């Protein structure tokens, strides 16, 4: 795990002195916890072996005074823990966020967007609150034992080598359970994680389980699975069972030797009863030190692949960002220039698009269609640079697409992707995205176009209504026009819908052509789709059937032209 | 919000009763494993005060025995070091001995090691009977699950069947674990090391009994202090994730519509509210120690005043005093960790009763056993009047009939009850009044696996679970080589897009690159009905999203051609359902007319005027 360390010491670096202030708080909390056995020595020393019952009553506010220390600097201490713990995390977010709103399509779509919310919101919080647990409950273990080795050394330092020599047996046997059981316990959650997986694979399609009859089969790779968390937990609660006792039997094996070799030397007269007191109290407080902290060593295995996780989002570099001289032109109106196109996985048998060749002119509406997964899918992501051309080259009226800026790219193509996303909020402000600075009217001239007046005016707040967090209150067509009009309004240079008319049914389908037809006289148009009423008035179509495009002309000149594009015609008419 | 505390506790207890015998061997031998770590500190002390004894009382004179030895002492002025020497067992004039100490020491160690192997094998034992009775759980949770009705899953919410399987177990086993092992001897380490702390002095035992309350009052009032911080940092945690999922979700239209700085603004101005939201909460919740730790030495420093004052005037010994200090740093930590006690098993407690919720209701219809067969197909339906809740009704009477190899197809407007005409046919719903019959013999005494086995059905939504396209592919027919899971794959072209895949039949469609869109993964659903070879084959809007071509050549190689079987294909696009044998328009059921293509559209019904919102642009 030593992406942990690297992505640990990373991003609490501002709070070095804010930890080193809990470091030095909580050394004065454990040398005021050891200094209590220390002063009731002095208890039984000076007030207990003579007569002397004046000093242990003034003495005693001794001990008061000290125990009101080591309050004052231990709720100081969990003070600055768990403020350097908590700009540590919202730190590490706020950088995986800033990461990842740098994918492009191709590797946001590689984690998700549900591995990549649990990656960020979630994942963040195991190693944020592993700090805030090892800052002011875990170092208080290491700190314990150097202070009590100190404090004996003080305190009649003559047998300070009970202290010298229990202590490096209690962190080296308990180095070594822990050395052995890491392993069994990080294969252990990785292990609980693949049965959560089977049981929400298995409540997600419970009914086409049973259609297929599919449950001998479940509920026995479930068997092989539960059978087998419960022995890589089984074995590392076979580890977790050693740190208890070897801790205290080697805690009190060295309390019983210290009575033996401090009365060696009381019998000498070099060491006095108090001493005794001291030690015994110096050892329970080091094995109580010890046991709560290594209590919660199963913090580290379940943060260190959470660390993995979020180092894996953290070294994904981009491929798709601004070139070093992207050229500015004064106007991108829409000409798309695509020569010798083609796009292809890493490893892939066949490209998703090999030598696809057109050229729109600066007004009309191109169409391009095939069957699924013949490639049309990604030749809208090509133009908008959701993806790089592997060896081929389109262009608009001036320049390569990637010898261009994306963002002015992006300011002048009006986008309607498969999927019709609405942000949650108010239709005012989820369809505000296409021009940030519409006027009231300007906003319902695309609900007009877009054929989507009649669900927005029939509202009492009229083009206010709420909607959900991805839109899901508007069902189908609904989405889709919303999209739709949210596209109209930007005065588009280059309109480009992917499967858009698809939800829609015909006479809508008509009715929005015919108004961007009206109203986008100028604005070149790409649409895509698997239907042909809605490409017959395309100004030019293209049949593209396992990536290369295989026709290129119009409805008329194309139907009997080539057969795929025929056959495609064919299952349209009634 | 645990409606129920002793039922559902004595419920949790109880799922722990087959292991008595194992769980008898952990209450005794922890409890002979902490009245045997509490009787240790007493021989510790009398080694101690055996050592005190002897080193205050070797330069006494010799031949002067205890009492005049007193009386000499309080004669020449010294009262309390009188009080102190009448205080204990000394005899002047001899020394340690030695061998009193080492024979007590020999015993300390011996009862010592047997304490760390009598709580070692307590850990395994208990353990064991942890990791024995949840495997029971986790599997009655399974077997559960395969027995509910659908309806059961379809009435809940998104996640919360979900989070009460994975989630709501994982604290049963935190709660079980905890009360049996840190919350079982944390009690044991209060009532043993004070009928022990009572032997000793009464008087110094109630200056730390009176700090139970002072640490409950303190920790309890940190708790309910930290409410309104605990739930305005949960709450705030939550519109953080409601503005990264829709941040990510819609990624391709905040880069596209360039707010990605907006995006982030709008993310920026709530995250630095979430974190002075966790500070607070974190730091509330964490002062809960070094304050009941406050009050854990208050009664420490009071004791060691009190013993010493004590021992000084020779009511109580030193080697009990020593013995004390430990009795009182071992009833000192039963409470540093008591609201990490009672928060962990309050809510293990209460998500301990979902569990047995789930495990307490209905199972199925307890389906009979005839192994129906399917010769031709004669699906024909009887009034069937099927409905969701008793006075809303969606399917009223249908008698819809098919013939032994043709392809009787449905059609209709959204809602108007074709996918629960499906789930009716498959039996995951309960019919009402209606004969379902299937080649002749009715299916509602049928059972279920025979019956389903036989069908073959594919959905408008699909289902992948997380493996390899192969894997899915091949979970219609687990016994077919790749030669028949390939060759019956290509029927459905599934190859001319997983050919364009990085690594084609191996992509592992649980977490890809999202190269597979919606026509490309229904293709892979429909391959694996294909591999199945299903009888009675039933493709409920399966071809919703694939091209219309497609759809076609797939409908006319395995649903056409194979005039063997008979098929329904319920879809929304008339292309694919025109000159398809019998199609039925519906209408919120109440079938509107029948027939096939030609018949159907000469009578100028429904049909027509739906095909003329669907070819003549007219709606
Ligand atoms: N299990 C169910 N519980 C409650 N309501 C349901 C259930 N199944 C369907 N419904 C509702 O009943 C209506 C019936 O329409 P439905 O038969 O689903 O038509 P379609 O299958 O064409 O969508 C649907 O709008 C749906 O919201
Ligand atoms: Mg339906």
């Amino acid at each position: 795990s030593n992406m942990l360390w690297a992505l640990l010491r990373q991003y609490v670096r501002p709070y070095r002195w804010l930890l080193a202030v809990v470091a030095v708080l909580q050394v004065i909390s454990n040398m005021a916890s050891l200094y209590l056995p220390t002063v009731n020595a002095a208890i039984i020393d000076d007030g207990v072996a003579k007569g002397d019952t004046a000093r242990i009553v003034e003495l005693g506010a001794v001990m008061l005074g000290v125990t009101a220390l080591q309050v004052v600097c231990a709720v100081g201490a969990v003070f600055f823990g768990a403020r350097a713990a908590t700009g540590f995390g919202h730190d590490l977010r706020a950088a995986v966020f800033t990461h990842v709103t740098t994918f492009s399509a191709e590797e946001a779509g590689r984690f998700g967007a549900a591995s990549l919310l649990t990656r960020t919101t979630n994942d963040v919080g195991h190693i944020q609150q592993l700090v805030q647990l090892t800052v002011t409950m875990l170092i208080t273990a290491p700190i314990m034992s150097i202070g009590g080795i100190f404090m004996a050394l003080h305190q009649d330092a003559g047998l300070s080598w009970l202290l010298l020599v229990s202590v490096p047996v209690l962190g080296l046997a308990n180095y070594w359970i822990i050395r052995h059981l890491m392993p069994v316990f990080t294969r252990m959650q990785s292990l609980i994680d693949g049965i959560n997986r089977v049981l929400r694979d298995q409540l997600s399609g419970i009914r086409v389980i049973r259609a297929f009859a599919r449950e001998p089969l479940e509920r026995v790779r479930f068997a092989e699975a539960n059978q087998t968390l419960s022995d890589s937990a089984l074995e590392a609660g076979r580890w977790q069972a050693l740190m208890l006792p070897v801790t205290t039997l080697v805690i009190n094996v060295s309390s019983v030797a210290l009575i033996w070799f401090g009365g060696l030397r009381i019998d000498a007269g070099q060491m006095q009863v108090g001493s005794l007191i001291a030690f015994l109290a110096y050892f329970m407080q080091i094995l109580m030190a010890v046991l709560m902290a290594t209590f919660m060593l199963v913090i580290f295995p379940r943060a260190a692949v959470c660390a993995d996780r979020i180092g894996e989002v953290l070294s994904t570099q981009t491929a798709i960002t601004n070139p070093a001289d992207p050229v500015r032109p004064a106007a991108i109106a829409g000409d798309i220039g695509v020569h010798d196109a083609t796009f292809c996985y890493p490893g892939a048998d066949r490209p998703v698009l090999q030598d696809v060749s057109f050229t729109v002119p600066r007004g009309t509406t191109t169409a391009v269609v095939g069957s699924t997964g013949s490639g049309k899918s990604t030749l809208i992501s090509l133009i908008c640079r959701l993806y790089d051309v592997t060896s081929g080259s389109l262009r608009i009226d001036g320049v390569d697409v990637r010898d261009l800026d994306i963002e002015q790219l992006w300011s002048a193509i009006g986008l309607v992707p498969q999927r019709g996303y609405l942000f949650s909020g108010t239709v005012a402000e989820n369809l505000r995205y296409g021009r940030a600075d519409a006027t009231d009217d300007e906003m319902w001239e695309a609900l007009r176009v877009a054929a989507a007046a009649d669900f927005v005016r029939a509202h009492p707040q009229g083009l206010d209504m709420p909607v959900a967090q991805g839109g899901i209150n508007f069902s189908g067509g609904q989405r889709q026009r919303l999209a739709i009009a949210r596209a109209v309004i930007r005065r588009p240079a280059i309109y480009l819908f992917d499967d858009a008319f698809s939800a829609l049914d015909v006479h809508t389908d008509a009715r929005v052509r015919d108004a961007l037809r009206e109203v986008a006289a100028d604005a070149t148009v790409v649409i895509v789709s698997q239907r042909i009423s809605t490409v017959i008035e395309a100004d030019q179509v293209v049949v593209i059937d396992d990536g290369r495009v295989v026709g290129i002309g119009t409805h008329d000149t194309l139907l009997a032209d080539c057969p795929i594009y025929a056959e495609f015609a064919e299952s349209q008419a009634l | 919000r645990t409606r129920d505390f002793k039922g559902s506790a004595i419920r949790l207890a109880r799922r722990l009763l087959p292991q008595r015998a194992l769980t008898l061997a952990v209450i005794l031998l922890g409890v002979g494993g902490i009245a045997i770590g509490v009787i240790g500190p007493r021989i510790l002390g009398h080694a101690t005060d055996l050592l005190f004894n002897g080193v205050i009382g070797r330069e006494l004179p010799a031949g002067l025995t205890k009492e005049q030895a007193v009386e000499a002492a309080r004669a020449r002025g010294d009262g309390t070091f009188a009080d102190l020497l009448s205080g204990m067992d000394i005899v002047p004039g001899q020394g340690v001995d030695f061998g009193a100490v080492g024979r007590t020491l020999a015993l300390a160690l011996g009862l010592y090691l047997v304490a760390a192997l009598l709580v070692w094998v307590q850990a395994r034992l208990l353990n064991v009977t942890v990791q024995r009775t949840m495997v029971a759980l986790r599997a009655e949770v399974q077997e559960k699950i395969h027995r509910l009705p659908l309806s059961y899953f379809d009435s809940r919410q998104r996640g919360e069947v979900l989070s009460r399987v994975t989630n709501d177990v994982d604290n049963i086993q935190n709660s079980v674990s905890m009360t049996i092992s840190q919350l079982l001897t944390s009690v044991l380490t209060v009532f043993a090391v004070l009928v022990m702390m009572l032997t000793i002095s009464p008087l110094l035992t109630l200056f730390t009994v009176v700090t139970v309350p002072a640490s409950l009052w303190v920790t309890r009032w940190i708790t309910r202090r930290s409410q309104p911080l605990f739930v305005a940092q949960w709450r705030n945690t939550g519109r953080l994730a409601a503005h990264l999922e829709e941040t990510y979700s819609g990624f391709t239209i905040v880069k596209t519509f360039g707010h990605r700085e907006a995006a982030a603004g709008k993310f920026a101005e709530l995250n630095s509210e979430t974190q002075q939201s966790s500070f607070g909460a974190q730091f509330f919740s964490g002062l809960v120690s070094p304050a009941t730790m406050f009050i854990g030495n208050l009664s420490y420093v009071a004791v060691a005043v009190v013993g010493g004052l004590q021992v000084a005037t020779g009511q109580i010994t030193l080697g009990s005093i020593q013995a004390f200090i430990q009795y009182v740093r071992q009833f000192n930590q039963p409470l540093t960790q008591v609201a990490g006690m009672y928060n962990t098993l309050q809510s293990g407690i209460a998500s301990a009763e979902r569990v047995f919720d789930l495990l307490d209701t209905e199972e199925e219809s307890a389906d009979s056993p005839r192994r129906a067969d399917v010769r031709t197909g004669r699906v024909e339906f009887e009034h069937v009047s099927f409905s969701y809740v008793p006075g809303t009704p969606v399917i009223e009477d249908l008698s819809l009939v098919a013939e032994p190899g043709s392809t009787v197809a449905i059609v209709g407007p959204t809602g108007a009850g074709k996918t629960t005409l499906v789930n009716l046919l498959m039996r995951f719903y309960d019919v009402d009044s209606g004969r379902i019959t299937i080649d002749g013999v009715d299916i509602a005494s049928v059972s279920r696996e025979s019956l389903r086995a036989s069908i073959g059905m594919v959905l408008q939504d699909t289902w992948l679970f997380a493996g390899t396209i192969y894997d899915n592919i091949a979970y219609g027919r687990p016994d077919a080589d790749e030669d028949e899971v390939i060759e019956a794959a290509t029927a459905a072209y599934v190859d001319r897009f997983v050919h364009t895949l990085p690594n084609g039949y191996d992509t592992r469609v649980d977490d890809d690159g999202g190269a597979i869109s919606a026509g490309e993964k229904q293709l892979i659903t429909i391959a694996r009905a294909v591999l199945a070879r299903p009888k009675l084959l039933v493709l409920d809007e399966a071809t919703s999203s694939v091209d219309t071509r497609t759809e076609l050549l797939i409908a006319h190689a395995m649903a056409e051609l194979r005039r063997d079987r008979t098929s329904f294909i319920i879809a929304h696009r008339l292309s694919t359902i025109r000159d398809a044998d019998l199609i039925l328009v519906m209408d919120s059921g109440r079938i509107i007319e029948r027939g096939t293509h030609e018949e159907l559209l000469a009578r100028h019904g429904r049909y027509w005027e739906m095909t003329r919102v669907h070819l003549g642009g007219i709606k």
